[PDB]
């Protein structure tokens, strides 16, 4: 099995609150937690999994350990109210991470972005090759509303790993009906 | 349920190419791009027969959405009771999104705010201050919107109307200097609010200072564009004091009102100069000769007693009067705002305790060192 550990950040931001994933963000975003803390659990037991609030300032109340069960509590009355912000979230792992006791683990880091964003082309490549330096793969999954067909992200996922390195990959999320499911179809089948 | 919005499609000139989008919205399920637009219109404004058909749909909305914050739901009902003009029907239609509405963003803190607004027509005084106490005791804590604050203070501001104790409207306008950073409305509304928030705040005596905050940045903003000797008579209770020209012209523009507190005023400007005069000058020079206030306040001989001791229950000075040459003795002293100068004066009478301490200081070290070792 790989080894890993996989930080996932919940997104708080306000336009989190409306249901273009069935029946609602809030529950979407939980289903989509849901599918990849179950897939952690039939990949190895050994994998801890956290959580982190992006939005306002960034805070964990669960310590990283492998148990999802007060992950899925923290789901509910998450209040997904504030100001998104990024450029804070990407190392918000890594830090989590260089608290890691084994450091047979890789660094792997899952966002999920439902807000558009303000951010220049310069600051996401400085992000990304700074992963690079510290080797970490970090797997974005587009949510909620953006710039339409993602430029940034996709910048900044594109500029974040390199030859091969399998790797970090964007899938651009369709403003249209759907279930959170099949949202993750896609990702996780192909990170 | 499509068909209703095919109707309401055309409404004129550039209304259907933003309702194009608004059907693909809930077809989409994206409620916040909906929110956006529905608000969008309720900005835009409008008679409006418009948001007031589709309330209906929109409490349908409310109903399986069950998430949406009540924030949204509040803005476009404002609207539409525009449209609808009576109170009545609405408040227990505002009530009903009230009790529906359960979230752990507190809808009680903008239903509340939403009652006493639509109040008004009661007219007021009887059970508006039960519905506006309400308001804050929710809203103490989380107060981390800050924008209902100033609905807050609309129907506070208008249970002043009643007059109302003009100087708690200065201090309800805490409440409204103190909700929002940046004006967002025209400031010629402003530079009419401060038309009567210096009188009325000047006509109230209940606040014995009144000039503390006075020199806020957003108020003289709005003090520039306000009439000039409205703010010069200001400055006549902001320091002043006498200025006896100044403290009249208050009186020339505005007639009303200012009759009862006339006389009132002439004694707040009489027992402002008594903490001045000692804070202006180093003293002491502490005890004051009667001739002094006969001058500055230009008072009589007999009167002297009612005023220096009126300010003794104020709080402004403690000093006891000799009544033998008739005296008035002062003792500590009541500061207030500060100017450019006071800092210059600060800086000659305030390092002079400085310099000269530590000069004589450095003597009591220089000799006392060698007996100490």
């Amino acid at each position: 099995m790989v080894l890993e550990s996989t930080m996932v950040c919940v997104d708080n931001s306000e336009y989190m609150r409306n249901g273009d994933f069935l029946p609602t963000r809030l529950q979407a975003q939980q289903d989509a937690v849901n599918i990849v803390c179950h897939s952690k659990t039939r990949s190895n037991p050994e994998n801890n999994v956290g959580l982190i609030t992006l939005a306002n300032d960034c805070e964990v109340l669960t310590t990283l350990t492998p148990d999802t069960g007060r992950i899925l509590s923290k789901l509910h009355t998450v209040q997904p109210k504030g100001k998104i912000t990024f450029c804070t979230g990407i190392r918000v792992a890594h830090l989590a991470l260089k608290h890691r006791q084994g450091k047979n683990h890789k660094m792997r880091i899952i966002a999920f972005v439902g807000s558009p964003v303000e951010d220049n082309e310069k600051d996401l490549v400085k992000l990304a090759k700074r992963l690079k330096k510290e080797k970490v793969n970090v797997d974005i999954i587009n949510f909620g509303e953006e710039e339409v067909n993602t430029e940034k992200l996709t910048a900044f996922v594109n500029t974040l790993n390199g030859k091969d390195g399998t790797g970090s990959h964007l899938v651009t999320v369709p403003p249209g009906p759907s279930l959170a499911d099949a949202l993750i179809s896609s990702p996780i089948l192909a990170g | 349920v499509p068909g209703f919005l095919q109707q309401s499609q055309s409404s004129g000139p550039g209304q259907p190419a933003v309702w194009h989008r608004l059907e693909e919205l809930y077809t989409k399920k994206l409620w916040h791009q909906l929110t956006l637009q529905v608000l969008d219109f309720v900005q835009d404004p409008c008679f409006a027969q418009g948001d007031g058909l589709i309330k209906l749909y929109e409490n349908f909305i409310s109903e399986f959405e069950h998430r949406v914050n009540p924030l949204s739901l509040v803005e476009i009902i404002l609207h539409v009771v525009r449209q609808m003009t009576d109170p009545n029907v609405a408040l227990t239609f505002l009530e009903k999104t009230r009790e529906k509405v359960k979230s752990s963003d507190e809808a009680v803190i903008l239903c509340k705010t939403a009652i006493g607004a639509l109040k008004l027509n009661i007219g007021d005084l009887q059970v508006t201050k039960e519905t506006i106490e309400d308001v804050e005791e929710m809203l103490n804590n989380l107060p981390g919107v800050t924008s209902v604050h100033s609905r807050f203070y609309d129907l506070s501001s208008k249970y002043y109307q009643t007059i109302g104790n003009h100087a708690s409207y200065y201090k309800d306008a805490l409440r409204f200097l103190g909700c929002v950073d940046i004006k967002d409305l025209p400031v010629s509304e402003q530079q009419e609010r401060a038309f009567t928030l210096g009188l009325a705040g000047l006509l109230g005596e209940g606040v014995f200072n009144f000039g503390e905050l006075l020199m806020h940045p957003v108020l003289e903003s709005l003090r520039n564009t306000d009439r000039q000797w409205l703010i010069d008579t200001l400055y006549a209770f902001n320091s002043g004091n006498v200025e006896r020209f100044q403290t009249l012209k208050t009186a020339w523009g505005q007639q009303p009102d200012l009759a009862a507190n006339e006389a009132q005023l002439l004694r707040k400007i009489q027992l402002l100069c008594l903490m001045e005069m000692t804070f202006t000058r180093p003293a002491n020079h502490r005890q004051l000769t009667f001739e002094e206030i006969a001058k500055s306040a230009k008072i009589t001989v007999n009167e002297v007693e009612l005023l220096v001791m009126k300010a003794l229950s104020v709080g402004l000075v403690k000093g006891s009067i000799d009544e033998v040459d008739k005296r008035v003795h002062m003792t500590w002293v009541q500061p207030r705002v500060l100017d450019l100068q006071q800092i210059k004066g600060m800086k000659d009478r305030l390092e002079f305790w400085c310099t000269d301490v530590k000069s004589m200081e450095m003597l009591v070290e220089h000799q006392a060192h060698d007996i100490l070792t």
